[PDB]
């Protein structure tokens, strides 16, 4: 079809196990890098307290609230707050939320991301809806309330990336692996007695082939075959962590040609 | 990391890696002279003596105190005490110059003598820095 | 509404004039906290 | 018959209140168990 | 002091999975090992997060206001 190509091994809602071949070592790495930060995400930034009583302080609860993943679908249709012209926050750049809990029950009262309310109108774009991985439908345990522990809030959800702070982290931990049969000599294998006899041969090794001793050192060898597992937060559905990743890796390139022409 | 030091993942500190807290208290009393002359616990402003501190008195209410929950700055008043001599000298106690934070608890009782005792708290979120000890 | 002071134990609203007995009006205890500074406290999510 | 001097008492000791008081009584006495 | 919303090294939403770990052993009589893995704890970074944490919050809830 074209240049470097994909080999999807396993597909799910939070993992894309695939193989990447023909790509430069650098092109593989430059996306793994891009996926971890430079992908737009909506997560609380300006958390405003009305009344708190929880065992956690004003700024304690506030930290954890920004760490709550929220639906980040049409985030490239709501600009960064900064780039808008409003007084701090509005619908163009921010989708504000609220959280109004009180320890009513005689027992413990668990504040969940489900207790959040989208006040600032969403204008017709899938956003600001937390990621509920719970069976019970609860999703993201915020805190615990006993007696008259009242948590009256005002949480503003702005744009952002993990280069700014990991709470906008579109992904978790992307798996990266290449040249399983080390015929490129990429590593001086550690051993007391014997190399492979002490080192465990990888899962992704059932995809390249045995070295065979009756061969020389692969001096002419170069690295391709990039076995990757993409761990999604769920803020962006798996595929887009890869797609909106590749896309935003291109944008920073296209920005350089753009800069070369004003020059 | 050389000659004992070490590198740190900020993208991990961000989640809660070695994130901590630190809470400082403040003490003062409605000190008596005997002849029923007591230091006044309120918000003093110049007038008669003008022997006052330089910080922000403006944050404190009229019981000579900030109610807990307000963001304290650096050298701003946390304790508002006026010294009567024979008017508004002053012996107000402010935030420690170095520090910063938010007010946590504003406690006021009576001592064994029944002198208006104050106990204010300064709640700061100490986060891993570029030269903190571990 | 209108709660200048608060008790630590029983937790009961009070408010008293400059020298009007530092005492909760239920339990003898001289304790008490100064309640919320109503004014909205905006923060950071970091 | 006649009192002589106020002697400080050790926490969780003889005449001290804490010592006897249970986990619940502690979480009530606002003292850490 | 309560479940960290998400792991430190990776960033996988560990937050909710606490109320699901507590029962996974209490109820299902399981070992910690397979109970961590039954939630979805592959690499040790996320494993150490749910396992070696203490919900001190409850001990603080045991007080009055
Ligand atoms: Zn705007
Ligand atoms: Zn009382
Ligand atoms: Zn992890």
């Amino acid at each position: 079809e074209e240049g470097p190509q994909v080999k999807i091994r396993e597909a799910s809602k939070d993992n894309v196990d695939f193989i990447l071949s023909n790509v430069d070592l650098a092109m593989a790495n430059s996306l793994r890098r891009v996926m971890i930060a430079e992908i737009p995400t909506l997560a609380i930034d300006s958390v405003e307290v009305e009344t708190n009583t929880t065992v956690l302080a004003d700024e304690f609860i506030a930290h954890r609230l920004g760490l709550i993943p929220l639906q980040s679908m049409d985030i490239e249709q709501l600009e960064y707050s900064r780039d808008c012209f409003c007084e701090d926050h509005c619908d163009k750049c921010s989708v504000v939320l609220t959280l109004q809990a009180f320890g009513e029950s005689e027992s413990t009262t668990n504040v969940y991301s489900k207790d959040l309310v989208i006040v600032s109108n969403l204008m017709g774009r899938n956003i600001g809806h937390p990621i509920i991985q719970d069976k019970e439908g609860n999703g993201v345990l915020i805190c615990k309330l006993r007696k008259g522990q009242e948590l009256k809030l005002t949480c503003v959800a702005k744009k952002g990336i993990a280069k700014e702070h990991a709470k906008w982290g579109p992904a978790a931990a992307i798996e990266f692996e290449y040249d399983p049969w080390n015929k490129l000599k990429h590593t001086d294998y550690w051993y007391e007695q014997d190399s492979a006899k002490e080192w465990p041969q990888s899962k992704n090794c059932e995809y390249e082939d045995p070295p065979n001793e009756g061969d020389p050192f692969d001096y002419k060898a170069q690295a391709d075959t990039f076995y990757m597992n993409v761990e999604s937060v769920g803020s962006i559905p798996v595929d887009q962590v890869v797609v909106r990743g590749i896309d935003t890796l291109q944008k920073k390139v296209a920005s350089i040609l753009l800069a070369l022409t004003q020059m | 990391n050389q000659e004992d030091s070490m590198i740190m993942n900020q993208s991990s500190i961000d989640r809660g890696l070695f994130r901590s807290l630190f809470f400082r208290s403040y003490m003062d009393q409605e000190k008596k002279y005997g002849m029923s002359i007591t230091e006044t616990f309120e918000k003093p402003q110049r007038t008669n003596t003008l022997r006052m501190k330089h910080g922000t008195y403006d944050k404190l209410d009229d019981d000579g105190l900030i109610a807990p929950g307000v963001r304290v700055s650096g050298e701003d008043v946390i304790i508002g005490k006026t010294t009567p001599i024979s008017s508004k000298r002053d012996a107000s106690t402010p935030l420690r110059s170095t520090e910063n934070g938010i007010v946590d608890q504003v406690l006021v009782t009576t001592n064994q003598d029944g002198l208006k005792f104050v106990k204010v708290r300064v709640r700061t979120t100490k986060i891993p820095q570029i030269g903190d000890k571990f | 509404a209108t709660l200048k002071y608060i008790c630590a134990e029983c937790s009961s609203k009070l408010s008293l004039s400059r020298t009007d007995a530092v005492r909760c009006k239920d339990c003898g205890h001289r304790i008490l906290l100064k309640a919320r500074t109503k004014r909205l406290v905006q923060f950071e999510a970091r | 018959k006649v009192f002589i001097g106020r002697l400080p008492i050790m926490l969780r000791s003889k005449n001290c209140y804490l010592s006897e008081a249970t986990e619940s009584d502690l979480y009530k006495l606002k003292e850490c168990p | 002091m309560i479940v960290p919303v998400r792991c430190f090294s990776c960033g996988k939403v560990v937050g909710d999975k606490w109320e699901s770990y507590l029962n996974l052993l209490q109820e299902d009589e399981l070992d910690e090992g397979t109970a961590l893995s039954r939630l979805g704890l592959k690499r040790y970074c996320c494993r150490r997060m749910i396992l070696t944490h203490v919900d001190l919050i409850e001990k603080f809830l045991r007080y009055n206001p």
